[PDB]
């Protein structure tokens, strides 16, 4: 199965210079110019927490 | 190591953008060349410097209406140039634009605007009406000509490119069977990067035209009008009309000359099969499906540079191409990397999952961050906050910097335009009590068709396909099924297509209705035949030919059909479907004649026994014949069909004898050849006595000890034409298995003939009933044929006498194949069918000798809708009188809409006996007579014998003037000609009138096609042999 796909699984959300999130397998480590945004948790919380918090999909450097 | 390779070395793909967006590339090509052309649609055409200024007009409009950039603007245009200047003047604001098809359902599209919610939606006065708009957003009308002036007061400079790219440029949504689907938002420097990337691919010399056939709600779209735009080619761009039917398609590549085309492969096969001629030299671009190796083989053979392309929505249009199932490296800027299930790359030769990044990717899903974060994940091979996209289809990497296709991970099968999940049908395919194991896959028995084969392991075979059908949609089920002992395999371990065994591959039409749907199915399937009980989508049929169909439909019956009716009844059976069925009738005291059998009966009552009726049919038989053999099935086809064995005695009623108790007798008389005729002559005109007997009689001629002449003589009252197919068929079924010494087999009838007639009796009980189907078609009739004419006033070279002769001759003439083949092709062109053209043309004949400007004829129906019927041997033909209105001197074309109209009247009131009206109105309604006949004639088909079955006249007249008119077709299907015969009354014509009549109809139906606007009043009339001699006179008189 994927490593996204998987439900029964822990996971991690990251964040971007951009302000974009990235759900992430919390086995697999972690890409350079990526920083944690909600540490390890149930898949749902944590799309839950991208949904509650990635309001604006634009990037930030666009934002002023 | 070697992972340097697949990461590094094979992505070598890095081009800094010459400051130099595509748009700026079009106004740079503006300048250049002003009066080329840009975009050709239809008739009318635009240049370059006219696209460029309009587009620039209406830029500067919506940027004072105030559009500007994150902001989107609907697109509800019509497929043509207005929505090229929309699109291109919308890029040039720096907003991003919303495709709209219209096509889709309001209940998308609204889902769609509520959802983007736009700043306004501009559209055209054509479409205007189809938008039930929300109050959030205004919409402006580029038709109104307040709008259009408005326009007109706006500079056509060029504008500012002040914007930054990572704005959106468009977006495009996606149903990804989640059940909602997602708003893609493209940025702009994707779309630069594709297009300039695609420019610097193709040359695309000015002399290059491209043929745009994909909607604008599709991201390929892009590719398909912006591409030619940005190099100094022109664009045709067609209608969906054009896409559709692809005699059209075929037609416009050729006439507008297409240098270059992109398509689906499906639209590719669709082309391909039929009309190879147009792809010559035509440069093609395969997407989105795997393209078939059969299909490329065919492409790579016709065409010419034929380049396979790859790519999700999420990267934007395509992300890899290679020339000829490889879908090659990666574009500009687009890194691919093929990872396990930890992220880690795999070395070339290894199954992995493929993830795209660079700069093709978008911003992710309007509105949808948890979906976006899903697909959208973090990049550890690129720059630091890369992102990839995890497509979810596994990939292969090649010897050579190249991907091998493998398969998505939802094991579906995306075939025709569907997402087949192979999954369940095997499931539900092996589900059944007697079946164990099975596999299904797609194979291609015709180049470029893949069908989805079955292939079945039985437990410790036509009914299967029921189970499967009644389960599962008609575009899943296989289209062959064969049964194995073992799946074999490959060296490799995997499945050997080429060791499984070879596909195989592989009703009648009950009325009028039906037999046209059946023509509408093979022309849109573009196959010969088809059957009432044949499935649409098994038969490569797709979405986009079941839209065709709907069409001419919607055009030659007058009913427009959901697509959603089509898929829950992919059969004209399902599709016409009112009467109450035919149940089976408990033993009735007496048996009342049926509507068809009564008229008969009435004309046997006043007149007595005649041979007016007969139905006499001969069979040569030449060989070995077995005569117990023979003896025993006509016995065993009369103890199955119990019209067979019945007598009408006075009281009116049916009176079935016993098989034992009518006995069968077999006349057998040795002659000679030279009197084979004459003995025939007085065969045929044997006069059944209806009261005391049954009709029909079995005589055998012995012209030789091979050579025989079987002779059934039957009546009209117990057997009809289509009759005459499941009789033939059980005389050699019963035959044949007396030879073989085995037990007949037959399929038993769930009604008689009997429960027809009190089926029939049963429903015309309901005539008191004013809300019942029967009064109301009665009324119709009460209607329609109120007021007919007496008689109709013929050339006749007799006064109609006092008694009828019956007496009746016979004309035969033929119509030559090209005729035939106009015809046709005039009746599709025109809305009808044949049948009405052939009506049209008789109508015009008999106005034209002067039969008047209001003539009613009568034509035949086989009045077996129920299915309990299809076997019975017995009458059930009705008539429809076809009341024909000539007057105003109308155009072949307009008579033509008038007959149409009639006969499709008719049909809607057909269940209704002809006895009946002529019953409650006072031959009765009608004194001419047109049959048709499109099926083939029957054949008996009898084991070591060769056959040579023929009807033959009995010398009678049925009518005062009779025209049947038979359609043979040829091996391939292809029409090989026309039959034709006149019957006519002996008493009231000469031979030779109306073997003029014959003529001057074949010459009247040569000269409508010829031109169809003629006026039917100035139709030549006159023959050349009468043209010679009238010539002469004058040549006489002013010389
Ligand atoms: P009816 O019920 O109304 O509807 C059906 C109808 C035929 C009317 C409709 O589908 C239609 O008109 N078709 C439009 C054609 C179309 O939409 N074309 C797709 C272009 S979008 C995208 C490219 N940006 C292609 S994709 O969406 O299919 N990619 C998704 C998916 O496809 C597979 N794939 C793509 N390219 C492939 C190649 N070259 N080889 C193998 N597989 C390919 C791939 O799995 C990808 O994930």
């Amino acid at each position: 199965t994927n490593p996204f796909e998987n439900k029964e699984g822990t996971y991690l959300v990251l964040i971007n210079d951009e302000g974009q999130y990235s759900l992430w397998p919390a086995s697999i480590a972690i890409p350079p110019g990526w920083n944690i945004a909600f540490a390890e948790n149930t898949r749902s919380a944590c799309l839950d927490y991208i949904n509650a918090h990635w309001i604006d999909m634009r990037p930030n450097s666009l934002k002023d | 190591e070697e992972r340097h390779q697949v990461l590094k070395k094979w992505n070598e793909t890095a081009h800094p953008h010459p400051e130099e967006n595509f748009l700026q590339l079009f106004e740079k090509q503006a300048e250049r060349i002003p009066e080329a052309i840009a975009v050709i649609c239809e008739d009318q055409a635009l240049s370059y410097t006219e696209l460029n200024q309009q587009a620039n007009r209406l830029a500067h409009f919506l940027m004072e209406y105030g559009v500007g950039p994150e902001q989107y603007v609907a697109l509800a245009l019509p497929r043509s140039a207005e929505m090229v200047i929309a699109m291109l003047a919308v890029l040039k604001t720096g907003a991003a634009y919303l495709p709209l098809d219209l096509d889709y359902p309001d209940e998308r599209i609204a889902f769609m605007l509520e959802d983007t919610k736009p700043v306004c939606i501009v559209t055209s006065s054509s479409v205007q009406s189809k938008l039930s708009h929300f109050p959030s957003c205004s919409t402006i009308i580029l038709d109104h000509p307040e709008t259009e002036q408005a326009i007109k007061h706006y500079p056509d400079t060029n504008v500012p490119k002040t914007q930054s790219p990572l704005h959106p440029a468009y977006v495009i949504y996606t149903s990804g069977s989640t059940g909602k689907p997602k708003g893609v938002v493209v940025p702009f420097h994707s779309l630069n990067n594709f297009l300039l990337a695609m420019r610097e691919k193709f040359a695309l010399k000015e002399h290059d035209r491209l043929l745009a056939v994909t909607t604008i709600a599709f991201d390929i779209s892009a590719l398909e009008i912006f591409l030619p735009l940005i190099s100094g080619a022109s664009l045709v761009v067609a209608k969906k009309e054009t896409i559709q039917d692809p005699q059209a398609l075929a037609a416009v590549i050729s006439d507008k000359e297409i240098t270059i085309m992109q398509a689906t492969p499906t639209l590719w096969h669709m082309l391909v099969t039929h009309h190879p001629d147009c792809i010559a030299g035509l440069r093609v671009l395969v997407g989105g499906e795997a393209l078939s190796s059969g299909l490329a083989s065919a492409l790579h053979r016709l065409a010419c540079e034929v380049t396979n392309l790859y790519g999700p929505t999420e990267t934007t249009i395509w992300s890899t191409m290679s020339p000829l199932p490889s879908i090659g490296r990666p574009i500009w800027n687009t890194q691919v990397y093929v990872l396990d299930e930890q992220l880690q790359p795999v070395p070339p030769g290894v199954v992995g999952e493929l993830y795209i990044a660079g700069s093709g990717l978008a911003r992710g899903y309007l509105r949808r961050p948890d979906l976006t974060a899903e697909r959208f994940v973090a990049n550890p091979y690129g720059p630091p906050g890369s992102r990839m996209y995890r497509t979810g289809d596994l990939v292969r990497w090649r010897m050579d910097g190249s991907l091998d296709y493998i398969g998505r991970v939802d094991h579906q099968i995306k075939l025709r335009g569907f997402r087949i999940e192979i999954g369940e049908i095997e499931a539900v395919l092996s589900q059944c009590d007697l079946v164990e194991r099975a596999l299904v896959v797609a194979r291609e028995d015709q180049p470029g068709d893949q069908r989805l084969v079955a292939y079945v392991i039985p437990c410790e075979l036509a009914e299967l396909r029921r189970y499967v059908s009644e389960r599962l949609p008609d575009y899943m089920v296989p289209s062959a099924f064969m049964v194995l002992n073992e799946f074999p395999l490959t060296p490799n371990g995997k499945i050997d297509r080429k060791a499984l065994p070879a596909p195989d591959f592989t009703r009648k039409p009950r009325n009028p209705q039906e037999e046209i749907l059946c023509e509408l199915f093979a022309e849109v399937l573009e196959i010969p035949v088809v059957g009432i009980d044949d499935h649409f989508f098994e038969l490569g049929g797709h979405s986009l030919l079941a839209a065709r169909l709907i069409s001419r439909i919607r055009d030659v019956l007058g009913v427009e059909i959901t697509i959603g009716k089509l898929f829950a009844s992919p059969t004209v059976a399902s599709l016409v479907k009112r009467k109450p069925p035919v149940k089976a009738y408990a033993c009735k005291e007496d048996i009342p004649l049926s509507f068809a059998q009564r008229r008969l009966w009435f004309l046997y009552h006043l007149e007595g026994p005649s041979p007016t009726y007969n139905i006499p049919v001969v069979v040569h038989l030449t060989g070995e014949l077995h005569y117990q053999a023979l003896q025993q099935a006509l016995y065993d086809v009369i103890e199955r069909h119990e019209p067979l064995r019945t007598i009408f005695p006075e009281h009116s009623r049916q009176v079935i004898l016993e098989p034992h108790q009518a006995r069968p007798e077999l006349m057998i008389k040795e002659i000679s050849e030279s009197e084979l005729s004459d003995e025939l002559n007085a065969a045929v005109r044997y006069r059944f006595d209806l009261a005391a007997e049954p009709a029909i009689r079995a005589q055998l001629f012995v012209l030789g000890p091979n050579r025989h002449v079987l002779l059934l003589l039957m009546h009209h009252m117990i057997v009809d034409g289509w009759s005459l197919t499941p009789l033939t068929r059980d005389i050699a079924a019963a035959y044949n298995a007396h030879c073989r010494n085995q037990k007949v087999e037959w399929a038993p009838l769930p009604v008689k003939y009997a429960d027809y007639a009190l089926w029939q009796q049963e429903i015309l009980g309901d005539e008191t009933n004013p809300d019942s189907l029967i009064a109301k078609q009665l009324d119709y009739w009460k209607k329609t044929l109120a007021g007919l004419p007496e008689e109709l006033e013929l050339p006749t070279d007799y006064p109609r006498p006092a008694e009828s002769s019956y007496e009746g001759g016979i004309v035969d003439f033929c119509m030559d194949a090209e005729l035939h083949k106009r015809l046709l092709d005039l009746a599709r062109e025109n809305k009808a069918s044949l049948f009405m053209v052939l009506q049209a043309g008789f109508a015009a004949f008999l106005t034209r000798l002067g039969a008047g400007t209001d003539i009613p004829i009568g034509s035949p129906i086989a009045g077996r809708n129920d299915d309990s019927l299809e076997h019975l041997v017995g009458l059930f033909i009705n008539t429809l009188v076809l009341r024909m209105d000539t007057s105003g001197n109308p155009s072949f074309r307009e008579l033509l809409g008038r007959v149409r109209e009639v006969n499709l009247s008719a049909y809607e009131n057909q269940d209704i006996p002809f006895e009946r009206l002529v019953e409650i109105l006072n031959h009765p309604l009608f004194q001419v007579m047109f049959v048709f006949q499109n099926t083939p004639e029957p054949k008996l088909e009898l084991q070591g014998l060769e056959s040579r079955l023929e009807i033959r006249s009995v010398g009678t007249a049925k009518f005062d003037l009779t025209l049947e008119l038979r359609e043979r077709r040829g091996e391939d299907g292809s029409p090989d000609g026309l039959i034709g015969l006149f019957e006519y009354s002996r008493d009231l014509f000469d031979h030779t009138t109306v073997e003029a009549f014959a003529k001057r109809l074949c010459q009247l139906l040569r000269e409508v096609v010829m031109n169809p606007d003629l006026p039917i009043g100035q139709i030549d009339m006159l023959l050349p042999e009468e043209r010679k001699k009238l010539l002469a006179a004058a040549e006489n008189l002013y010389f």
